[PDB]
């Protein structure tokens, strides 16, 4: 139990569960990337690094042959980073709660739970320079496309179908997911005079896996990603966890931490709509 | 047996072996 | 069990189930043709061939008569083909997984599971020349129709109703299913200026069994098929199965295989929209 | 233990023991680097990577102070390589020997043992390019020194004294080990002028450890290294081992393998003597 692991803690075993529920519920509503990407299983504390194999660039007969096929692995090694945030709890109110038997207040944790998720999203989208891990935007062989002038009606659909054709020509036919900037989201959901076309019902049919809005993307940009286990995956060593730092003064400081990493096996899947040249 | 003709280092391994020319001959005592 | 059948295999009985689940789940999302065609039961390993009878071209009274009716069978014989694909698993990582007690990775199988399904779809749509089995596109008496100029609004509905009338005149009244090329799919789901008509809500009412998109069809083409047990069926000798080839070097090679065949009893059901003459 | 790992191997337990003894005996003579370098204990198959800390290069007062001061470690990661070699046998000869009651011959394995030992020594001395593992003569801050003519006047003693002086100034003392090319090793037997003893006897007094020659060094060159743990170490994963591959035709193939890596913590414990012409 948590109580035996952490002595000298005013909080009890029941209160630890209530704290954990608040933390996970706060994280759930603000975790965006998890929706269209699967998860690797919890590896444990045994390893600090993982291996990634990059792949870049059937017969019908009565009796089978004896041949076999292989490709270029190009194995690489990646380390697992750590993220954290901390908060503090005052005394002289916890004592009052204990005396009056009323439940304790844990509103503070949500503020850190949101920020850690925001940092994780930024790391996934743009990558880390310290550990030189690649990101979706800066990955090699991303098959860029150019778009412009989304104001007038009917321009967005042509660009979408053009990107889909480029994805198809490389023998990648499957469900697609779309992520767009908040500014482009408003232009998509817009009222056009003399035409009165919603302009999203047509688009929703083809994509079939969802269009999402992310605040990390600052300017006008968008990504179209094929969804599959083979193309990409995400590996977690340990999930959200809470620890008790010590006893300074008379108050109690706490910390929350998490570890995660991303692996991209086939770079050709991703397509990026570059910002307008102007 | 007369061969009449180095170790390998790899990460994953190898799918093949290596051989040499036996050229067998017979002798009497 | 699989373990007794295949000795000298590092994988265990539990891992065999996990492999099978991954293979079947990968096949499920990419198997298209199964939706509008029923399945014959698993025959077994006893037979390698089937017989097909081709049919081409009630009385109300107080007491029944003694008459009977028959038709032309024209029995023919068809053999069952085989399809397969293979993959490899490295060592020195399986040992690490066993040592650390973490679960094993089986991502590779999905790549072959997709390709075998693609080959099966191609065989169903176009047929095989080696075994001279017919296909939907090249079957005799297919009641072709001609279409053109789908760009301007309102042309597609007229062609659809014309094809439906031809199907009806031959005493075939039932649910219909439609399969179209990806290019025609985009033209159907298009935004038309000054008219703002979705143009698919009207069509969806009549078809009543679904409009689908298949990547096998290269150019502009489409098929309308009546759905019924009598008209067509598909016979399976054995479903997706996995086997262990042997022990070369120090790694482990595996194979996946499947057998299937198609029978068309009444050729008149199918209607084909031929590509534009130009 | 044997005949359980390889049930299909024709060789019996006693023959396998003889084969293993013959394999190890050849390598025992050839191995030279392990004489003056320690070894990390076998780690098993769990780990494929290791972490090394490089150190490139107080507080006298009364009771008190509340602070901690640490120094940087420059953490880095490494990957363990694999080396292998193989040999083949025959069946008719084994049958003839069994019929005539003559002991079997295993001469071929000696060549493989010699070849793998000659590669392990070269990897230790010069390093591996693919994994970017530094060698003894390639580490930065190696404290080089330059030599002169050794044919006459007995300048070898002065060169050794000057080389030891730099380590003494840099505060590295204790046991030293000197490795030099055979050409320089031969010349040390010349008489020392005005003393009439051999200069090797004088040099041994300063060295206080074994002086050996290695064929890996080609030109006139030498290295003197301070010998102790926490300066350099060798980590082994698997020792020399022999495996029997799957039989093909009627013959039987075998292979040998081992895995080892090297780490250097303090680059300043080494000195390299360089010829001016080289």
């Amino acid at each position: 139990n948590k109580s035996q692991l952490y002595p000298d803690s005013p909080l009890t075993d029941q209160d630890f569960n209530q704290l954990d529920q608040t933390v996970i519920e706060a994280a759930r509503r603000q975790l965006v990337g998890r929706r269209f990407i699967e998860l690797y299983g919890p590896l444990g504390r045994g390893m600090q690094s993982v291996f990634n194999d990059i792949f870049m660039e059937a017969k019908m007969d009565f009796q089978g042959s004896f041949d076999t096929e292989v490709e270029s692995s190009r194995r690489v090694n990646y380390t697992i980073p750590m993220l954290y945030k901390d908060f503090v709890l005052y005394w002289r109110d916890l004592e009052q709660s204990k005396a009056l038997d009323i439940p304790i207040d844990f509103s503070v944790a949500a503020n850190a739970a949101r920020d850690v998720a925001f940092l994780e999203d930024q790391m996934i989208f743009h990558g880390s320079k310290e550990f030189d891990i690649p990101g979706l935007m800066n990955v090699k062989g991303r098959l860029t496309h150019l778009i412009g002038n989304w104001y007038e009606s009917g321009n967005a659909f042509q660009d979408i179908v053009e990107a889909r054709n480029k994805l198809l020509e490389m023998n990648h036919n499957g469900p697609y997911a779309l992520v767009l900037s908040p500014e482009l989201y408003s232009l998509l959901h817009r009222v056009h005079k003399d035409t009165n076309v919603l302009e999203i019902e047509h688009v929703r049919e083809l994509i079939t896996a969802g269009v999402f809005q992310s605040p990390v993307l600052k300017g006008k940009s968008g990504v179209i990603v094929n969804t599959g286990r083979n193309n990409l995956d995400l590996a977690i060593s340990e999930d959200f966890e809470t620890a008790y730092l010590g006893e300074e003064g008379m108050n109690h400081p706490f910390r929350v931490y998490e570890t995660v990493v991303l692996r991209i096996k086939r770079p050709a899947a991703i397509c990026t709509l570059i910002d307008p040249e102007e | 047996d007369i061969f009449m003709e180095g170790a390998k280092m790899d990460f994953q391994g190898s799918f093949d072996t290596e051989v040499e020319s036996s050229r067998r001959v017979n002798y009497t005592i």
